[PDB]
């Protein structure tokens, strides 16, 4: 905190210190450009507002405001802290106490401004032409901002697409070769050569159209594959072929697809990925599916949420996930309760309260 | 891109005696025929006349190299509009006065933006020297080589010497291995 | 310490010994470049965050500063260390003991003076143009800077990523590789050779206009695939090849992206790298991710917050990992209730106290 | 004694091999009008620019390399790449081990 | 990289009268027509005039090596500024006289920088000797048997010695293998 | 690296009489035009003038090799510094005479240190004897098949005897065969 005095003003103070930028270009060819990018966010987005929260804002939660519900609220907000590495939560308040409602702000469409010292002073939502400049001088502080690690800036996080910036380019690339290789390339079949009687001539518009029925009614189509051909002196046919025919960067497009996919944290087995077998059974697959890319980043986005909507109400209010009631964790769930259900050394008091029941 | 040369050569500076030596209004008429043959193939100018690069967008924001190849001195960088402003522009690019890539780069910004339409020209002074005594004395050999056989030869019969017309010329030739994007 | 009175002066007395440097330059390539280095250090980070670690400073650690919580304060404390090999901590202190807030500042912008003897006399925190001299001439001493070991280094520490300089240039460059050989790069699928009657000769514009209309509307495209392509005298057809099309730098940079991995530690099963099954199923492959670079990396970090927190405390307090409550050591917790719960040789008594449970 | 000659010699041919080995990507083959001839300094400072700035890099591999009269290109290889002394180095190994 | 002479070889230094004896102004005329043919495919200068390279920016920050070969004496290194300063340095470099690689490399440190847009231009004095007498007499030989050959056959017309014109100045040109970044 | 010879051949060394016996300012152009052509084809001086071998850093710290072939007794070795010291050092290197390898190898240790800018500068006396009696007859006989034939054509025509111009010095050339590091 001590040098945050000499930071912001080396930042600019009171400016709007914007985004870092294309946060803008790459969700257009990130996400809504190719599938596994746009599956990869879809999947950790959607696994992540399907998690129960615990309470040890609920009402809020789960009816955020009168367009998107908790569902929507949360993949809309993982969908930005995903796409972007910032997440934004406004919050309008009539009443003292938990706000009425809670929208998502796109965050490319919003710009910190640092202020004096440190922490930021205000938010920029900055649509068009025209701001809101969101006021950071009090105790609420009605913009809650989720950042996912950074190394380097001091104000914004890391979007797990920055990264794979590069793998995204070549699987767009190399999925536009091979479709371009099919709307403009010339495979011809053969070629009927006619140097004619000098080194070159041309033959007659009266043996064109006779050579150019000849060819596409006898020759052409499957139910003339094998005529014979005769061809007279002067006349030849040479076969053409197609040399590369399969596979044009076909590796390197899905070499690129499983980066996009290690890149988010996906394992491919569960976007569909084809390539080596990782894991086993989409037992594990899923399991650290949920353990390594998907309960991280919710830990972190209930923990913000938890201690801004406790600025609101008069209590420190805690919100964790509920890893029980989590359908991914069943593997590691029984294997719990058969190590402890069967140590019989102790008694059924004292493992009711190992495995997280109420005794009785 | 048109490079569209202003003012010809005089004639007077052309060397038609030393030329009538080495072997006048057909050999006036082979020296140029000359000349020009052989600096269409070098890319050169050889006697320093005034041309117009009148184009209408650059290639670059720094750049927009020069065709013809020794320059010296662009005068202006005209900027037309769509009705023709003919505004003469004075500063924001440099002469980099080079044999290899002759350009007029910048001045630590973009080049002075092209009006939509209003194409920019861009005329300059390139060639060797104003007399025919300024020239690489292996160029003005070669268009002797050249010159002296468009005079002994009237239509076109055939017969490699050591340094031929093109061994001559092969050393002013622009080298160019890039026929990609940038 | 004797040798400290003479190596400190032969490194400059009393002058900001500044970092090895390259320290922003590489974070920038390796980790906002490229999706290996990038899910390394976020695996690492966020796993090292998870663990709960017990106190044989909590209220502290659970919310550092009014900004981050307990898991962004380490994620971004553990992100230095794994950068840059250093990791310092900050702490403001306005009443006597535990210090209210926790900063983890970015380790590209400190440098450190070593003083008189040894140990540094303060830290230089350089933003832009201004420092802040900290001062290490009291207790409290408010920075503490965890070092990667260094052998050759006496004020700093060593990044893994400073190993993998050279495989993330492979990987970074073999991926510009495959993409910039998709954005410049003249493939056709064949040619149309004119020579004419003279050894060389264009077509008049008539001709061309006729030539690319029948090519385009005629041989182009997928329904146009097969077409026989009548060659008149003088005019043909020579089809083209892509001779090199899948696998440009495929295994150099996939080989690349496991020597990264093996750097910072990580198993190339978890993050997703194609390889050998090294690894059989996950189970293994996280309790060794767990025990080979992810606790003994919190042990440190852990072990050096406790002896600096114990320094505003007046106790000698202990912070320790809790390896019992974490999921990744499951597989290793089972098969030490199986040894002990299945030896009859002892009574209850006894092995309650073996497996760590408080006898009843 | 002569497992360890054989696996000591072996590996300093890997990395001498690396060493001082000049492994070309390619050639610029200029032999000119005359059957050979060089390129004036006026000619090598523009080709040796377009070759550095264009056509090296990992960002520059596919550019059509416009070839004009006299000047070509060569696309040279590296025939034996990998595993050079492989299995006698690894078969002396396991006769030390032995 | 301009590297454009100051003052041309005067023609009381050419050996026009051994070249008459080998066998004025024609012969005076095919004479530098030879010397500037084979000092072109050789890069030397035989005669040691005085050069100016004005380039614009070095290519290393301890080279910049002299395209003419036979190099001694480099006289300034000015370094004009955006406006033309013309100030001369005179600390910071040395030549280092090579037939191989003539360079001006450094003293200990980085060259002079160079102000942006403020080419340096270089003079010196490169050649083989100020007379004809100390030239390599196999080079001089080369300049006979072409001046010899462009005095007997006036546009280029067909006819390999042992020892011709090439195979003697083949042991002057330049033998690089480098066309790449550094 | 310079090579540049101290004194010439004056002349009254070279066979002009012989020459013309085997067929006078023109006999003697010719005869020193072929003595260069062989001598640097062959790396030898055959007539033994005095050399200064002008390098600025050794290759090795025992060696140094000179380029002309027939070395004998190396005059001095100076150790100039940057400003010219020219102080000559007596010991600390041999000359190994050897027509394949004619070195100046050491004596125990590294070669004299060279000043940094200092360079280093050896005269010797290279050469197979002072007069035309003392040549290899071989190659004396070469220079005469060459001299003779740039006398008897003056300009660059044409015309593989069993012992030619080429098999007699082909064995007097230098075998190489590292184009590497050391």
């Amino acid at each position: 905190s001590v040098t945050g005095r000499i930071v912001a003003m080396a930042s600019g103070a009171g400016r709007p210190v914007w985004g870092p930028r294309d946060t803008v270009s790459l969700m257009r060819t990130g996400f809504a450009g190719n599938p596994v990018g746009f599956r990869s966010v879809k999947l950790i987005a959607e696994a992540t507002a399907a998690v129960p929260l615990i309470c040890q804002v609920l009402d809020l939660l789960r009816r955020p405001n009168a367009g998107q519900g908790r569902a929507e609220l949360f993949e809309a907000l993982i969908g930005q802290i995903l796409l972007s590495g910032n997440g934004y939560l406004e919050a309008v308040c009539p009443e003292p106490g938990v706000p009425r409602e809670l929208h998502v702000l796109r965050s490319d469409r919003m710009a910190v401004v640092p202020g004096a010292d440190g922490w930021p002073v205000g938010y920029d939502y900055t649509v068009g032409g025209r701001k809101h400049r969101f006021d950071m001088t009090g105790h609420p502080d009605p913009i809650c901002h989720i950042k996912s690690f950074h190394p380097t800036d001091d104000h914004y996080g890391l979007s797990p697409m920055q990264a794979a910036a590069v793998a995204l380019d070549v699987h767009n690339a190399a999925s536009a070769w091979s479709k371009a290789l099919l709307d403009n390339a010339a495979r011809p079949s053969g070629a009927i050569i006619y140097k004619g009687a000098d080194g070159q001539g041309v033959l007659a518009p009266e043996q064109y159209e006779r050579l150019i029925f000849e060819m596409e009614t006898h020759h052409q189509g499957a139910r003339n594959a094998g005529r014979p051909m005769l061809l007279e002196g002067g006349l030849d046919w040479k076969p053409m072929g197609f040399s590369p025919s399969d596979m044009e960067f076909h590796e390197t497009k899905a070499a690129a697809a499983r980066e996009i996919a290690l890149a988010f944290g996906v394992p491919p087995m569960l976007i569909g990925i084809p390539g080596d077998a990782t894991y086993a059974n989409y037992a594990e697959a899923n399991r650290a599916f949920y353990r390594l890319t998907v309960l991280p980043l919710l830990t972190r986005v209930s923990a913000a949420l938890a201690w801004w909507l406790s600025g609101y109400l008069g209590a420190q209010i805690e919100l964790k996930p509920d890893l029980d009631q989590v359908p991914a964790l069943a593997v590691e769930r029984d294997q719990l309760w058969a190590r402890i259900g069967a140590a019989g050394f102790l008694s059924n008091s004292e493992k009711r309260v190992l495995l997280g029941l109420p005794p009785t | 891109m048109m490079l569209n040369e202003v003012t010809a050569v005089p004639g007077t500076a052309l060397p038609v005696a030393e030329f009538r030596d080495h072997l006048d209004a057909a050999l006036l008429s082979y020296l140029r025929a000359a000349i020009a043959a052989i600096e269409g193939r070098t890319a050169k100018a050889l006697i320093s006349r005034g041309f117009r690069l009148a184009l209408t967008a650059w290639r670059w924001g720094d750049m927009q190299t020069l065709p013809i190849a020794p320059v010296a001195t662009v005068t202006a960088l005209r900027l037309v509009d769509a009705a023709g402003v003919e505004t003469p522009v004075a500063a924001g690019w440099r002469l980099v006065p080079d044999m290899a890539r002759p350009r007029i780069e910048a001045l630590g910004a973009m080049l002075p933006m092209i009006p939509t339409g209003g194409r920019v020209e861009i005329d300059f002074t390139a060639g060797f020297g104003a007399s025919w005594s300024a020239l690489p004395v292996d160029l003005a050999q070669a268009v002797f080589l050249l010159a002296a056989q468009y005079y002994e030869l009237r239509h076109d019969g055939a017969a490699a010497m050591p340094f031929g017309v093109m061994a001559l010329i092969e050393r002013w030739r622009t080298v160019r291995v890039l026929g990609g994007r940038p």
